[PDB]
Order: structure tokens, then C-alpha cells, then sequence
């Protein structure tokens, strides 16, 4: 059961890898992978009903 | 698949512009904000760009414990006049201020419980006695379940409720809790009443407070300590930190920008003044 | 087993 | 568009009603989340909803205010400034529970020789502070429910001193957004801004958004409208400048559970 | 029993830890998620919304609505700064409380390009140009338009579109700056001032205001987390 | 591929020689040194080499803790008219010699930190008392994060900061630092200033400290006794080592030759003289 | 939980250890290295760099400029030495300051071969012929030129090609020697003789100096780590 | 010894804990279950059956 | 002999799995895994020796 | 995720090994591995324009 | 070895 | 699974 992963490499002395394995049956036991995705922040900054193109007039 | 550690964009090499294409003017009633990148109005080089937004993750802005409460017991001499101390606390995160200002930066979220407990111990009289290593029994008392009256009533049994019961000195105490809440996320804020009053019932009774949900939503943390009386009294605090494990959020929101003045959003008189004095035109 | 991400 | 289609000019039209628009600023999805049914993988009471659409989904104009150079400010809450909106309602007393939607159209028109902007801010939750320093949470029912008049923002903190019988009422104050933040970062929030050189209406269409899929509309507002004069009303050299502020919102996409005998609210 | 060597570290509790511990809840049922819109997957993304500057922090104006608002008027033309704007988004009075101040507030080091946006609010009858600017650290901050010319900047005409942006791009020696004020890390100088002059027709008003507001460019970023100094709990 | 513990190269054998090559003549003036090997002005036999420089690789030239500061805490009774001692120290290598000159031996670096902590403690007064087993928070504030003020202020809630509560008389603490400088290497030497004096503005206030560049730098240690006041005051010392793991280093320097005096280059009269007597023609 | 059993070194600190911890600062971003030039892999990279020897270290000429030049004149042939210097490279004071000196200082033991270039600074009208010499140690250290020449030497042609390199080879009992004053593991004598004389023509100086330098070479290694007595932090 | 870092929790007794611990009785021999009638499998089978309301809490 | 199985994931940051090894020789000695299952309550809700159809009178 | 390698063994009682796991996602978290290279001193040694032949006159 | 459940 | 060096 086994995960194994690649940590980002900062500061250098391949890929490096660690492993995790849970050892409870709640996922609320685990610690945080912080594999976590981004998004694009449209829904705050561009939240118009009709798209903006950036180099044409915001208004016509 | 754009992750969190991911480089961000890197900057194009731009040269000279003379067109009809207009990324610099724009129009802010729209309640957009300009997409705009450093090449729409000054001439770039190319950057390959290295840094990420790895560290301002959700997850990562919050991956760190906060203390939320202090508690106090004792353990006093059998011979005192006054009652042996055992601890009750509502469950909140509204009692201290850090982690309060920043989970209020959303509306909602979502996540697993850390809660890990950091246990010190002192002698309160210039005696010269002593005390044994003290055993703490922190239990939870969720809504319905009989609160302890005394340090000693059958309540510490704790059949069914969930107890730790930490040794002094030993690594601090700490467990997990999953996403609890009634609801599908748990509410920052609740711009409403649990009660509707009526107008066929008197006021008095159909009265609740605002933004308030459940009275006792979450229940409270019980601590005692375990040993009997001694001779010398000795006084100890229970530290209690939080973090929000596994977490997800949703609304943003201002910061507070005012000091809190109980759990709601309410501000007393005397600190409506934030900013400070500078002149327009000095930098 | 082994799981590799 | 070479056929003459205008950003600035808008028809909207839900149920028997129609709004034209020749200045508007484009308008907003908040959160780019168009309002929606409740879908079953969500859905949570088990009984038939009722879904009244057209009767109850349709443009409500609400009672006109007027921006003067002394205005600080207005605000209203959804659902409660609909409770008394033809059959949205009546749907709404009715049942025990409720989700909606809603289309936010603000209307001011003036000149161009007047000048002013409001910022016309959606709120999800929009907690506002009480006027004690005495007892937190206070603000009665009655208070925080103004139903269509509103409220208004203040710009000075004045703290209810009458402790034999408290105002127990809101004292919501402008750059503090009525809830101990600054108002200059409402702008996360689904806005838009009516400046009148630019446009003469705002328009937000806001989804349903809970930490449930569907409450109680009588205990609970959903969504706070919040209108401040970011720049004040101005015009030509007159002192004493006067233009009007119209709401009008049409509820969306609702639905409504636990049927039983009318709510009967106290809310005087 | 399998043979083990406590190391240092043991027993110790590190706030920004990530272990697992037991369950205190075992078996619960979690009520599932629901789709509520306006999910925020990182801190920078409400960096990236324009959130308005209270630019005028007089004594009179500061802790009131009219701190937002940048008085211009029809006067005759003059080279003298309608503001001026010190770029430590962090520290500097004028930043440190909009969205990205706020948020920066809790990180040490920044690094990336921002943008300004300016709103003129004055009547449609009222016309234009102004010229905005950015210098880079190191020399006398621009006190005249001759100076603020030099750097980077763009002259903004008034008419239709009511707003204008200027693009601050990332130009530093270190790789990030201090969110504090630091004479190593400085950023550089933002100023406003009047290309030609505001002129108005008759039966207009003479004076209006301008609004200002910030935010991050795609390329921003924090790093290393830390307590804010805007909020306390004293007692 | 040539790693640090491969063996170095074998002494081949060599004989008589009697040419126009000139191995031994040399010209340092050039700048370089003569890359020579016994075999070029002797007679030698053919060696294996098995000796290798594998302890001399920057890595094994630092792979130890050194101590770099040592902090002071107490705990007093509460009837002290003194306040309660919590500590503050500035994160740096320079307030000891021994890491500091070892550094120095190179004039940019790259390191991830490893800090670990051993704490000690004693009673002060020709008492009879006690205190009880204390726990320790060594709180990190890098620059920006309020600085505590006293021992238990707001500050110590560490909802961002990252904390350390370590308890007496476990192992000492230790936690692990990424390369955090805001620079591609760090600096060991800066020759220059963080501000440019200006003609058009005072001197004072164009002002800066020579060879500084941010004033914090890497900001504060906050370290506190986390028990309440004791009857019996207790004193504690928190000793820091400091070891620079996964290290690479640039442009190599004479070492420190004379006392250091102050975190700059500078050198006190008196100090001046390390070299000692010894006669030209004396073994 | 998994049976396991305490062993002896559980809890400790030992300073040279090599074990993992929890990182303080999660998920940080960073700064990528640049190609900074002058990048060191090794400390003996350093110790086969010529450094300058301070030979002169008489009660004046010491911690001055002077210490570090050897003079030598046109005067009648002797067998006299022009310096005597112990192979002692970490603890001869002549040795000990120099780039080689200073980091066998950081180690308890020292093999390998060493060499030692001279510079002569006179005119170019200055002619010469030196002898430098390696005794390894035993017998009585060479003080006359007749017992110089029996060991390991270089006669030293000054001309055009301004510097002499004498190797210093390996030649030890045991494999590593000690960076301190041993007479178990000492290194024996270096030293310098006239082999001719220095001849000047008229209108030329009569005294001149030579340089000295000391190196490694690429067969030479240190071990065991150690704190240096070349600085201290009293009080 | 395998190195290994003591964590926080080390040493606390959770009573809703999971772990294994050793047996008291080693090699005991356990008498087998036999098919009783009534096996409950979850406390809700029983909230499912009608239990009668106590209706008049009147005071008599 | 490590069993791996996997966890109900309630609130997320696939299959998210945890592994376990018994330690003793005696079951006893184990974890309790948690690994239920579900009956119907037919034997307390419905005992009658004549199958209930709801849609039919119950008394016929 | 195992690392394997192989010790240089000094003294004596084929190949031994050791091995590593990292046990968290920083590689800042990890230890040491010693396993460096050497490089050559040219850069130090010989910075000359012109490589420098030692057989050869330094100086023609 | 491994059972996967 | 297993790195060899
Ligand atoms: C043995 C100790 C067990 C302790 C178990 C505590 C479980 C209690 C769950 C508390 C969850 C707190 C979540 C924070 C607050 C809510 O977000 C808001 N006020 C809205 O719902
Ligand atoms: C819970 C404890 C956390 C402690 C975290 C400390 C992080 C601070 C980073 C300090 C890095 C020190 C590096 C040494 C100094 C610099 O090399 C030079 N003065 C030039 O930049
Ligand atoms: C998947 O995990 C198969 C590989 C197992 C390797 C050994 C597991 C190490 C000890 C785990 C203890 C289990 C925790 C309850
Ligand atoms: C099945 O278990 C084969 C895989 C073994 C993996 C390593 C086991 C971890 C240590 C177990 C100790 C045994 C308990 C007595
Ligand atoms: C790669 O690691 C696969 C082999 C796993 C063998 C068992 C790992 C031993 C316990 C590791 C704990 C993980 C640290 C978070």
C-alpha cells in the first residue's frame, strides 16, 4: 500500500522521491498530501457574461 | 492539471506597437478586472520563469496549527473550602484572533480537524511540598451528552464520548476529526436568525440572536485531572491548537479590518480607525 | 503494494 | 457586431416582463455560476418540490430612492426584500424551505453634465454589525429585515446607550462595509460600478449559494445588496443634486419544499 | 521488539508539522460536498482582483470614505504630482489594506508584476489627458513630470473607455522583496500627473474624482508564511 | 563521474631524464600554479593510490552543528517585581567565530538548514522549592510578523509563524530549513550599501550601514517558558546549532586571520599581530 | 502498535549526525541556483593553489609586509642557508598561515606530495644559481650546502623563466601524518643555498628578494574534521 | 537501532483509539460460536421496529 | 502479509488505500478493521410466518 | 520508493549496501547522501587564456 | 505478501 | 519500489 512521490528538489548537495503509507482506516487520520491543483481566477476577475478580449474595447 | 508547484507564465520578449488594439484602456464598472501582463504596455524580454505559487495553495496557507483556547484545572489540597477545578470550553475557533481573521477570508469551507493539546503544569503556594505526575482526562462532550458537574461524577466514564487522557511531560496529546458539520460546509458567516417569531406568539419567544445557528453547535472539551487531591496545589493550562487538515473554501472575502468584538461581526466604538496619516502627494 | 506519482 | 450588437445595449426578459437597456457596462455572472434547479445527486428533502417558474420568476420593482450629495449608502437583503413580491411570496411564507437564484438590475440615469458612482456590490452572507457596545449579536429580527424599503449605511458610528429598551437594530458604517471591513475591498465581491459618464444601470445575475442545498427563507438571507456612492452625486454647480435609485430583481430557478399552512412573521 | 534509535526532534511539536494521528470520530458519516460556486483554489487568485486604494490618508480624509477618492480639477496645466505612491505593496499606508496588501501581509517575500487601473468619475462632458508612471528605485523619487517621464509610464486619454491601466513589471535586483518596508528591496516610485489639463464646457462641474485600484499580474507570487501585524487581540 | 571518494591518481614509476623539457621552471606571474607531480623532478616508483579527498568535500567540511547563539528564559514567582525574561534573537552566524570563519572560507552558499536544540535548565535562589517539568515554545517571526512584547501576548497564538513547543528533558528539538534567500546564494559579504545618498536629500537620511543589506535579514527567535510563574524562579539556556546540509559554495577567500570584531570585516587595534617569532634560518 | 524495542544512543545529540527532520517552512518556494562562477566542490581544490609563505618571521619583520620576502645579495659563495624551514605544514608558523596551512587546520591528519615555487624579484641584469633542498627526517638537519645536495634538491637556473618549482615527494612511514609539531610523524627539512652567487652588473641593485609559495599536489588528502586553534572567541 | 522521530499523540490513550495489543491468554482455546436467533448487525434494524408512544405525560 | 484496503475518503484536499499488519499470533490481539456488513431487519420488523405486501390489506 | 546503495567499506570483519527512505515531501526534510563529485582545480590553479603545457616554457 | 481489499 | 546506486 505503498504511495510513493517526487518531491521538487530546492537546494541540490535524477528525481527524488519520498513514500508515504497510511496507517489508519479514516482518511481524516492522514496528514496533508499538498498535491494540490491551481486554477485560473476568472470567476473573480472576469466574472462578465460576455468575454473579454483584453485588446479590444471593454465597452462597445 | 495546472498544479500548485507548476512555474508560473513566462514573460515573452515584446517590441514596439502602433495599432488599434487597446489592452491598456479599460472599463472597471464591468466588475472585471484587466487581464493585463507586463508586454501590453512596455517592451519585454524573454523570462523563463521559475517561481510558483506552491506556498499560497489553500492547503499551504493554512498547514499550521493555531492555539484557539486556554483551560484551566487544578488539583488542590482535600482540606480546600473551595471546589477541585475541572475545565469546560465550547468548541470555537472565535476565542483567539489569528485563525479566526484568516479562515474569514472565505464565506465556506470544508475540512478535516488536527487538534493537538499542550499540556504545563506549576506550583501555586510558597510551600515547599510536592505534587506527582499528573494524567489529564480531556473529554468531548458533544451536544446532548451530560456535561460534568463535578471532577469526579459518573460523566468521566466516557462510554460513548471520545477521551484523551494525556500524561504530563509525555509528547503532546493529539487526534483527528473528520468534516462534522450539519451542513455541506461549514458557514463563516450566517446572515440569519434560528428562530422565526411569529406574530400569534409574544416576542419574547420567537427571539434568537443574529447569526447565530445552533446554540451549541459543536459541543464542548471537558479536562480534569485524573489524581486525587494533594497537599500542595498545583494549577495547570491546556493549550489547544488547530489546524484545518484537507481543506476547501469557497467566497472570498475582506479580511477583518477592525479588532473583533465577539463572535459575530460587530465592532465596538474606539477602533473604527485602521489607517493611518499620509499625505497625497508624499511617498 | 506501490502506488507512483 | 456590423449588424449593431451593443455590450452597452441589453433586453433581458423572464416571465411577462421586459427590461431594455442603452448604457449598461456589460453585466456580471457571479462567480460565473448561472442560477440552476436543485439536482438529485444534491437534492436533500424528499418530497415533491414545487417549482412556480414564470409566476414567480419575473422582474419585482422595488420602492424608488433618491442618491442625493448626502447619501451614504443603501443596502437590502435577498430574500427578504422579495417577501412581499406577488407569488414569490406566497411560495415563499408557505413552505418550510426555499432556494433561489436571482437577476439584480439597479437603475439611475442622469446626464452628461451630472457626475457620481456606485459601487453596487452582491454579498453572499451579508452579516451586518449591530448598534451596541453593550450586547454583541443583538440586532431583533424586525431589524435586520427591513423587507423592500432596506436599509441604509451611515458614515459615523453612533452605539445605542438606551439600555432599558435598546434600538436593537443594525449601525452599519460605509468604509467599513457595514461589517468591520474595508469597504475598498468589496470589489471581491460580484460587482459592478454605475458611474454615470459610463453607464446608468448595474445588472448580476447570482446563483443560489448556501453551505446547503436548500434553507429556510424566512430565518435566513442568502445574498445582501449593498449600493455605495464610491464617488458623490454631482451636478453642474447645483448644491442640492438629486437622482433616483430603482431595484428591480427577478427571482430565478426556485424551488420550494415542506409545505404546511402560511408563515405569519412579527415584523414590526 | 524491533530495535530503534530515538533522533533529535522527538517529541517535539512543530506547529507546521504534517503527521497523522488517530480518529477520534471513527465510522462517522461525513455529510458529501455540494458545488457552491466561488471555490478559491489559491491565495493569489484574490490577488489578482482589482480591490480600491485609499490613496488621500490626510488627517481629515483617512479613516472615511474619502480617502478613496483622488481629487482632480480644470485647473491650468501644471508639472507638479496629482500623487505620489511609494511600490512597497506591503507596507506603504496607501497598499497595505487593499486585497493584496492584505494577503501579502501574511507571506515575508513577493515577487511579480502588479497593475494599476485608474476610474475617472467626473461628467461625460469632462475631457482629459493624464499621464501615469512608474520609476524603478535609485534615483530622486519624480516630484515633476520631467522626471516621471523618464521611467515607465502611460499617458491616459479620457474619453469612452472610463478606466486606464498601467502595468508595474517586475524590474528587481533580488529574486523577491520583503513585505516590509526595506531600503534594499525598495520598489520604486508610482505618480500621477496632468498630461494637458481637465477642461470642461459651461454648466459643469469644475471638479471630480478619480479612483484607483491594484492587483496582481499572472506572474505574482508569495512565499514563506507569517503572522500579519493587522489584527491583534491585546488582553 | 569523479566522485569524492574515488581514490586519487597512482604515482607512476619514472627514470633518468636529461631533455628540453622544463617541468620544474616556471613563470607565477602567469597567475597559475605549476601543475606538477613528484615524477617531474625525481625518480619515482609505481604507487596504487588508495587514499581519497572524500572528507574534504564541501559537503564533509560542514556536515556538523555548531553553536550559534545562546538564548536566556525564566520563569519567576509572580510576586516579581521583574518581568517574566522571554528571549529574542536576530537568526544569524555571526554571533559566534567557528561556523563564521568556516563560511568565510567561501564568499556565496547555498544550504538547506538544519537547527537543532538543546535546552538546559537550573534554580537560581538557595531555596528549597520546586517547579515542575517546563515546556518551551521557540517561535519563529521572520521579518513583518509582530514581535512579542511579553511573555504571553497575542503574538504567541502562532497561527502563521511556525512554533516549536518542546518539552524538558526529551530529546533536543530539531527542524529543517529550506535555501530561503531572497538572492540566487546567500551573501557572505556584501561590499555595498542598502541605500544610495542622494545629493538633493539630507545625508542622514540617505544614510546606511556599510556592507548591510536588509536590516532583518532573516528575522527573530522568540523563545518562552509557556508554564505560569512558579514560587521557585527557574532559569533556562536554549543552546542553537546550526548545520548547513545539501551545501554548494563560490569564489573561495582567505580565512579569517585576525579576531572578528562586529558582523563586518572590521578589526580592533591590539588584535593585529597573529603571526609569531620565528628565525629565517631556524628549523 | 509495532513492537519495538529502545537501543543505546536513543535520545542523543551527536553534532555529526545525519538524519532526517520536519521542515519549519512547508512547501516554499525556491530561488533557483544561477551559474555563479568560482563554484569549489572539494577543500584541496583550494590547498593546490600557490599561496605566499610569510619565511621572515623575525621580531620585526613579522606581521608586516617584510615576513614575506627573503633577502638574498651578491655576495662571495657560501654554504651557508639562505632559510631553513621544518616540513611540519600545519604547525611550522611559516607553514601554518598560508591558503594549504590554514585548512589542515580543520583536520588531524595530512598525506600526499607538496611543492613549493620560488619568485625571483631582482633585475633583469641579476643572474644566479640557487639550490633548494628536501631532506627527509633522521639525521641532523642540513645547515651546510655538502648536506643539502645528499637529498632530494633542484639547482635553481635564474633567467627568463622567472620561478623554480621544487616537489616536496610523499615520504613518510605512515600512511597519514599529524597536522601538529610529531616527532613520530615528522616531515623533515626544507631549505635554500647559493649554489653560485647572485651576480649584478654596475648601476644594478645588489640586493634583491625572492618569493616563496607552497601547493599541493593532486595525490595529496586530509581526514578526520576538526576544530582550528587559528581563531577563538574569548569571552 | 532503526532510527526513527517520536511524533505528537506519542504515548496518549485515546478511548476511541484502534491499535492491536499483546494477548493476556496466548493459545487459548476460544469456544465456537453456535447460529443464536436475534443476531443484530446495526443499532438502526432496531430503530426501525415500532416501539408504542407514551402520549398523555399528563401529570397523574 | 500486509493487508491493504481502502478508505472512504469523507472531505478531499482516486482510491485513497491504508495498509495493515498483525503483529501476534492470536486474533485477539488485532484491530477491529471495521469492515462491516449491513442486514435486513426483516427478522424483528416483519416476523410473521405469512410475507407481508404492503400494497395489500395486512389482514385478508 | 527504497534508495539502495553501496557503503565504502574501510574495515573488514562482496558489496554492502545500506538503504534510505524519505519520510517527507520537502527535500529540505531529507539527510545528507554524501555522494559527491570532485572536480578539477583549473579554475583556480591554471585561469590562464592559454593552457598551460608544464613540459613547455611558461613563458615564450 | 499483500492482500488489496 | 527500490532504487539501486
Ligand atoms: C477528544 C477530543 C475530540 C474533539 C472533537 C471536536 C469535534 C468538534 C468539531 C468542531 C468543528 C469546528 C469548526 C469551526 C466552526 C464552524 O466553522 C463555523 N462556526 C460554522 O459552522
Ligand atoms: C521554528 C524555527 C524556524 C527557524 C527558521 C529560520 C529561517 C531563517 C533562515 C536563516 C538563513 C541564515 C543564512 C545565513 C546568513 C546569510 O548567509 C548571509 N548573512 C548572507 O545572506
Ligand atoms: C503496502 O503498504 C504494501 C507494502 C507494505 C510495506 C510495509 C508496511 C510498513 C508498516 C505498515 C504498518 C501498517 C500501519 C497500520
Ligand atoms: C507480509 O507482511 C510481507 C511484507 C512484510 C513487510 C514488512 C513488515 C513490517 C514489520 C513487521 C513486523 C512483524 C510483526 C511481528
Ligand atoms: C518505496 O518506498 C516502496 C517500499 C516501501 C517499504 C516500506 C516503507 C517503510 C515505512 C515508510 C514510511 C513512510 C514515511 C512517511
Amino acid at each position: 500500500g505503498a504511495q510513493v512521490s517526487s518531491q521538487k528538489v530546492g537546494a541540490h548537495e535524477s528525481t527524488i522521491n519520498y513514500t508515504t503509507i497510511n496507517y489508519y482506516r479514516d482518511s481524516a487520520s492522514n496528514a496533508a498530501s499538498k498535491q494540490d491543483f491551481s486554477q485560473d481566477p476568472s470567476k473573480f476577475t472576469e466574472p462578465i457574461k460576455d468575454v473579454l478580449i483584453k485588446t479590444a474595447p471593454m465597452l462597445n | 492539471a495546472a498544479t500548485s508547484r507548476d512555474a508560473l507564465p513566462n514573460t515573452e520578449a515584446s517590441g514596439p506597437t502602433h495599432s488599434k488594439e487597446i489592452p491598456a484602456l479599460t472599463a472597471v464598472e464591468t466588475g472585471a478586472t484587466n487581464p493585463l501582463v507586463p508586454s501590453d504596455t512596455v517592451q519585454t524580454r524573454h523570462v523563463v520563469q521559475h517561481r510558483s505559487r506552491s506556498e499560497s495553495s489553500i492547503e499551504s496557507f493554512f498547514a499550521r496549527g493555531a492555539c484557539v483556547t486556554i483551560m484551566t484545572v487544578d488539583n488542590p489540597a482535600s482540606t480546600t473550602n473551595k471546589d477541585k477545578l475541572f475545565a469546560v470550553w465550547k468548541i470555537t475557533y472565535k476565542d483567539t484572533v489569528q485563525l479566526r481573521r484568516k479562515l474569514e477570508f472565505f464565506t465556506y469551507s470544508r475540512f478535516d480537524m488536527e487538534l493537538t493539546f499542550v499540556v504545563t503544569a506549576n506550583f501555586t503556594e510558597t510551600n515547599n511540598g510536592h505534587a506527582l505526575n499528573q494524567v489529564y482526562q480531556i473529554m468531548y462532550v458533544p451536544p446532548g451528552a451530560p456535561v460534568p458537574e463535578k471532577w469526579d461524577d459518573y460523566t468521566w466514564q466516557t462510554s460513548s464520548n471520545p477521551s484523551i487522557f494525556y500524561t504530563y511531560g509525555t509528547a503532546p496529546a493529539r487526534i483527528s476529526v473528520p468534516y462534522v458539520g450539519i451542513s455541506n460546509a461549514y458557514s463563516h458567516f450566517y446572515d440569519g436568525f434560528s428562530k422565526v417569531p411569529l406574530k400569534d406568539q409574544s416576542a419574547a419567544l420567537g427571539d434568537s440572536l443574529y447569526g447565530a445557528a445552533s446554540l451549541n453547535d459543536f459541543g464542548i472539551l471537558a479536562v480534569r485531572v485524573v489524581n486525587d487531591h494533594n497537599p500542595t496545589k498545583v494549577t495547570s493550562k491546556i493549550r489547544v491548537y488547530l489546524k484545518p487538515k484537507h481543506i476547501r473554501v469557497w467566497c472570498p472575502r475582506p479580511p477583518r479590518a477592525v479588532a473583533y468584538y465577539g463572535p459575530g461581526v460587530d465592532y465596538k466604538d474606539g477602533t473604527l480607525t485602521p489607517l493611518s496619516t499620509k499625505d497625497l502627494t508624499t511617498y | 503494494g506501490s502506488s507512483s506519482t | 457586431e456590423a449588424c449593431g450588437y451593443s455590450d452597452r445595449v441589453l433586453q433581458l426578459t423572464l416571465g411577462n416582463s421586459t427590461i431594455t437597456t442603452q448604457e449598461a457596462a456589460n453585466s456580471v455572472v457571479a462567480y460565473g455560476r448561472w442560477p440552476e434547479y436543485l439536482r438529485d445527486s444534491e437534492a436533500n428533502p424528499v418530497d415533491q418540490p414545487t417549482e412556480p417558474d414564470v409566476a414567480a420568476c419575473r422582474f419585482y420593482t422595488l420602492d424608488t430612492v433618491s442618491w442625493t450629495k448626502e447619501s451614504r449608502g443603501w443596502w437590502w437583503k435577498l430574500p427578504d426584500a422579495l417577501r412581499d413580491m406577488g407569488l414569490f411570496g406566497q411560495n415563499m411564507y408557505y413552505h418550510y424551505l426555499g432556494r433561489s437564484g436571482y437577476t439584480v438590475h439597479v437603475q439611475c440615469n442622469a446626464s452628461k453634465f451630472h457626475q457620481g458612482a456606485l459601487g453596487v456590490f452582491a454579498v453572499p452572507e451579508m452579516c451586518l454589525a449591530g448598534d451596541s457596545n453593550t450586547t454583541t449579536m443583538h440586532t431583533s429580527y424586525q431589524n435586520a429585515n427591513p423587507g423592500e424599503k432596506g436599509g441604509t449605511f451611515t458614515g459615523t458610528f453612533t452605539p445605542d446607550n438606551n439600555q432599558t429598551s435598546p434600538a436593537r437594530r443594525f449601525c452599519p458604517v460605509d468604509y467599513l462595509l457595514g461589517n468591520g471591513t474595508l469597504l475598498g475591498n468589496a470589489f471581491v465581491f460580484p460587482h459592478q460600478i454605475i458611474n454615470l459618464r459610463t453607464n446608468n444601470c448595474a445588472t448580476l445575475v447570482l446563483p443560489y449559494v448556501n453551505s446547503l442545498s436548500i434553507d429556510s427563507m424566512v430565518k435566513h438571507n442568502n445574498w445582501g445588496i449593498a449600493i455605495l456612492p464610491l464617488a458623490p452625486l454631482n451636478f453642474a454647480s447645483e448644491s442640492s443634486p438629486e437622482i433616483p435609485i430603482t431595484l428591480t430583481i427577478a427571482p430565478m430557478c426556485c424551488e420550494f419544499n415542506g409545505l404546511r399552512n402560511i408563515t405569519l412573521p412579527r415584523l414590526q | 521488539g524491533l530495535p530503534v534509535m530515538n533522533t533529535p526532534g522527538s517529541n517535539q511539536y512543530l506547529t507546521a508539522d504534517n503527521f497523522q494521528s488517530p480518529c477520534a470520530l471513527p465510522e462517522f458519516d461525513v455529510t458529501p460536498p455540494i458545488d457552491i460556486p466561488g471555490e478559491v483554489k489559491n491565495m493569489m487568485e484574490l490577488a489578482e482582483i482589482d480591490t480600491m486604494i485609499p490613496f488621500d490618508l490626510s488627517a481629515t480624509k483617512k479613516n472615511t470614505m474619502e480617502m478613496y477618492r483622488v481629487r482632480l480639477s480644470d485647473k491650468p496645466h501644471t508639472d507638479d504630482p496629482i500623487l505620489c505612491l511609494s511600490l512597497s505593496p506591503a507596507s506603504d499606508p496607501r497598499l497595505s489594506h487593499t486585497m493584496l496588501g492584505e494577503i501579502l501581509n501574511y507571506y515575508t517575500h513577493w515577487a511579480g508584476s502588479l497593475k494599476f487601473t485608474f476610474l475617472f468619475c467626473g461628467s461625460m462632458m469632462a475631457t482629459g489627458k493624464l499621464l501615469v508612471s512608474y520609476a524603478p528605485p535609485g534615483a530622486d523619487p519624480p516630484k515633476k513630470r520631467k522626471e516621471a517621464m523618464l521611467g515607465t509610464h502611460v499617458i491616459w486619454d479620457i474619453g469612452l473607455q472610463s478606466s486606464c491601466t498601467m502595468v508595474v513589471p517586475w524590474i528587481s535586483n533580488t529574486t523577491y522583496r520583503q513585505t516590509i518596508d526595506d531600503s534594499f528591496t525598495e520598489g520604486g516610485y508610482i505618480s500621477v500627473f496632468y498630461q494637458t489639463r481637465i477642461v470642461v464646457p459651461l454648466s459643469t462641474p469644475r471638479e471630480m474624482d478619480i479612483l484607483g485600484f491594484v492587483s496582481a499580474c499572472n506572474d505574482f507570487s508569495v512565499r514563506l508564511l507569517r503572522d500579519t501585524t493587522h489584527i491583534e487581540q491585546k488582553a
